[PDB]
RNA sequence: GGCAAAAUGACCCCGUAACUUCGGGAGAAGGGGUGCUCUCCUAUCUUUUGAUUAGGAAAGCGGCACAUACCAGGGGGUAGCGACUGUUUAUUAAAAACACAGGACUCUGCUAAGUGGUAACACGAUGUAUAGAGUCUGACACCUGCCCGGUGCUGGAAAGUC
RNA sequence: UGGAGGACCGAACCCACGUAUGUGGCAAAAUACGGGGAUGACUUGUGGCUAGGGGUGAAAGGCCAACCAAGAUCGGAUAUA
């Protein structure tokens, strides 16, 4: 009997099922995942607090059992697929408009620039570039792969 | 539903991107539509049992929120419990 | 399943006051 | 450079093309009618007494002229750019510029990433990957070829070099 | 029967497209006649916030007290040339 929107401790949960709203720290409260329709999954229970659990990130990670969840997905799948059809749609949501890079003056953005559109070089071009210097395609992380492979290598 | 659950509404303001120094933090965003905050049961509670009484449309977190009547614990209606998807109406238990 | 159990209890005195 | 100026305009009726995303084009285009008088019937009307006001029949009657003054769309055919409604150089540029829903890539497992500060801390968010941030393009349909040698971004091996 | 529209025509309203006027003008940015949207990404009243290498920007190097590729005013400072 695991009926759906039950919740308890892991402890008492069984493997291969499916859940969502778990919390990280033993009772914290559930942070972990709570969108519309995405559901985790239990992988095994080796009594050892720990159990991995698969995340919808496709990546993986170790809660303890005394810590809680929620049987079944998340209500609402749809959300996910509705598309909006006009601006007002987002401006309602809470949005404003948001302007590109190759748009702005130099002075402003590092893809400024040009008499017409160009963005950067063909030798000494970077890559694209957030207003900050950082550059956000390729798999870039700025050393934060320090927290990454901490976390991953306590596996 | 006309309004919320008396028991669970706050009206937290809005803040377009702005931190404790108003100034702009994140961009993009601020000036939709005045929401209210329903305050939700987000840890679970000592073991108990309950039965859905509604599910309400909810501006914040996209899934809807399901008012749980309780039959033990004395809570006597708590906000509610994430959305969960299969029942819209049957009982549940937070811990056996 | 009420959301307002209401009484003798009034509204919108000073808007009909200055409506009037 | 038909700029300006002119002209069309209203209500009712007749009829209305290409095209198509089959919602529209469309007030498409193109025409007719518009005054008052009495009578008849119709409705309607309690504002009582039966007539009055409007509609539509049909016979006159006058004027060059009957939305007579004021008010009030020029239209059609075909390229380019942009999908469009929007926004912008207050005070010489309102556009083909920007945005825009739609798409993809990359980052983030939550003390989330990212941001402001030195720092607490705050935003992110009383949010949790159907989430948030950045980046390029810009509805729709058809589609998106080749190259990782360069710049960057990145995984990684023991060697040496530190 | 219903009454949806980032729907349509059009005053309030806002905005500022064309021509002409004006060019110590009526005015250090208006007027006349025409224009666009006109239930929405709307317009507005009130009061609060963000402050100079900073703010804010549907992005034009725009705007921040009538003159912004770094405000105003004091001061270094009779800067230098």
């Amino acid at each position: 009997n695991s009926m759906i929107g039950s919740s308890m401790p892991l402890g008492m949960m069984r493997i291969g099922t499916i859940i969502h709203n778990i919390e990280m720290n033993p009772g914290q409260g559930a942070k972990m995942v709570r969108a519309a329709g995405t559901n985790a999954k239990i992988l095994k229970e080796p009594a050892k607090g720990k159990c991995l659990i698969k995340l919808p990130s496709g990546d993986t990670k170790w809660i303890n059992a005394k810590c809680r969840a929620t049987i079944g997905t998340v209500s609402n799948p749809s959300h996910g697929t509705k598309k909006l059809y006009k601006a007002g749609q987002s401006r309602w949501l809470g949005i404003r408009p948001k302007v590109r890079g190759v748009a702005m003056n130099p002075c402003d953005h590092p893809h400024g620039g040009g008499e017409g559109k160009s963005k950067s070089s063909g030798s000494r071009g970077r890559t694209s570039v957030s207003p900050w210097g950082k550059p956000c395609k390729g798999g870039y992380k700025s050393a934060s792969v320090k927290k990454k492979k901490k976390r991953l290598a306590e596996a | 539903r006309a309004r919320a659950l008396r028991q669970f509404t706050l009206s937290t303001g809005k803040s377009a991107g702005r931190n404790s120094s108003g100034r702009i933090t994140v961009f993009h965003r601020g000036g939709g539509s005045k929401r209210l905050l329903r305050r939700i049961d987000l840890k679970r509670s000592t073991s108990s049992m309950g039965i859905v009484e509604s599910i309400e449309y909810d501006p914040n977190r996209s899934s809807q929120i399901a008012p749980v009547r309780w039959i033990k614990g004395g809570c006597q209606k708590k906000m509610n419990t994430i959305e969960k998807f299969a029942p819209p109406r049957k009982i549940l238990e937070p811990t056996t | 399943s009420s959301n307002n159990p209401n009484e003798g209890s009034v509204k919108r005195r000073n808007a009909k006051k200055r409506i009037g």
